[PDB]
């Protein structure tokens, strides 16, 4: 019993928006493009937040010939710590890094900065995809039908998802508070004042 | 906004040239090559044979 | 599955109306047009609040031969600082600015301002790209059909990708209480009261 | 991207009515004298209370030739200090300034007041227009269609509004109430307990 694929995503929402499941993709005579557009724009909305499973620490970025940061065609977000540079700040314009602080286009060295990145559907875990499926299938019967019925049973169904998802993340990627900013090398032992009184 | 639907009862009534705004919803717009019965609704029509 | 495009954006308000998908963008015959211009203008409005993006700080100004400040055609505010300029306030009129306290169109030296910017589609970041399209959506659909319930349900989620906006700008920003207005270049270590006690 | 003009105003107030946009201003053959003239009507009405954009502090006004004060005809109000006059109170009566307290029309000296005026619609600014264009367009459909959705959805879009151009006014015009009456020279340095206790 492999991974949920994209067919039987599309499959799914079809069933949930009430049609008749549909053979396959390719060449398609039915409601596949509009399945299709609704599961890339909802997993586009999703991975655009931020979260354990598309983040990369610490990576360097190189500047072009003309001292000018442009970043990839997936890139979501780049962060740049404050403490690190206190000269120099910057945000995210288009697909290249603006100087906010000097209003310039320049840099004068490479960074350390920290991105998110935008995942294709092959590459994204179950939980994930899970959470997707669900939350395009009832995007797309509220936009196209627009009933009562149909739309309180999508609501249950996609706040139980959306609990399970936030579950299932925070409990893999073990959130703390006191190892504060991540970017830090564990210091912490956790120990455990549950354990070792005996 | 309520969401509501009617149907169409028979198919029967064949073509009209009259504006959308005053024909009765069952009648048609173009037909070719169909025989419409009442005994069976709309159907396609019976071949010709060679004698 | 890169960034939002536009062309993915005016489909993506179609489809929220409720009717078709569009081919293209140029040369088209439908409502795309309409769709393009509650798009701009949606994007004018958030545009003109002033956010993290679209604001360069300790720019400078310079006058033209007349002792007149001029600005461009997309420049939605200015502030002085008080305590750097006592006896000269300023308010923005059009495109000149307005010393009210010498009740005078003209200046005497050049000023320091914070400037903020009105951008175009392609430089706008993705959370601000997904914020305008919801607005814009649900705008042009109360505008065209004038439904309720539709207007809840937009209402539903416009509220949710307001929430996720926001988040994502101050999880970029990085706002602080203690280091006073951003003016001041930052002495603050924000030194971490819960880790370095072992 | 410019600022929103008088034909984008007059052609949002039209689709916020529920109408078909219209093309010009001039010659026109619909409804363009009734948005015309809500939005010139609620632009005064927004205007005559008094703002931090169109209030000139320490003017000087002059008498003519029989110790009359004249006002101009877009003068909307005019306050005069009682500490610095402690023997004259004027109140304005229609284009002169009226003795109250001496039940006289002319004066003995030239006066230093703070005056409001009523600026026309190109040199408003960004915030100022949003606001202004829509209550017009929900004035003018409470007073022509008079239906119920369209008035509570108005109501929403008017209450936004409203916040919205509050809170730029405010973090435009730095407020505050240790310096006091603002025609006194700013004495004050607001020195924040946030920042220097290290």
């Amino acid at each position: 019993a492999a991974r949920t694929s994209f067919l039987d995503a599309v499959n799914r929402v079809l069933q949930m928006l009430g049609e008749a499941p549909v053979n396959s993709l390719q060449g398609q005579f039915g409601l596949a493009k509009q399945a299709e557009v609704a599961l890339n724009d909802v997993s586009r909305t999703i991975q655009t937040e931020g979260w354990s499973f598309n983040t990369d620490l610490e990576k360097k970025l190189e500047r072009n010939s003309s001292n000018e940061i442009e970043l990839s065609s997936n890139v979501s977000r780049v962060v740049v710590d404050n403490l690190e540079y206190p000269d120099i700040d910057v945000v995210q314009r288009g697909d290249k890094l603006y100087d906010r602080k000097n209003n310039r286009y320049t840099f004068d060295e490479d960074l350390i900065v920290d991105m998110t990145t935008i995942l294709e559907w092959d590459l994204l875990p179950e939980h994930a995809r899970q959470y997707i499926t669900i939350k395009a299938g009832r995007q797309l019967q509220e936009a196209i039908i627009g009933s009562a019925e149909l739309t309180k049973l999508n609501l249950t169904q996609e706040v139980e998802a959306r609990s399970a998802f936030l579950e299932e993340e925070t409990t893999k990627s073990e959130h703390s508070m006191l190892r504060g900013h991540l970017n830090r090398t564990s210091p912490v032992n956790t120990y455990i004042p549950s354990r070792t009184l005996e | 906004m309520p969401l509501i639907s009617s149907s169409i009862p028979n198919l029967i009534n064949g073509v009209s040239q009259q504006p959308a705004a005053l024909r009765l919803a069952s009648q048609a717009e173009e037909v070719i090559n169909c025989m419409p019965s009442p005994v069976e609704g709309l159907k396609k029509r019976p071949p010709m044979q060679h004698i």
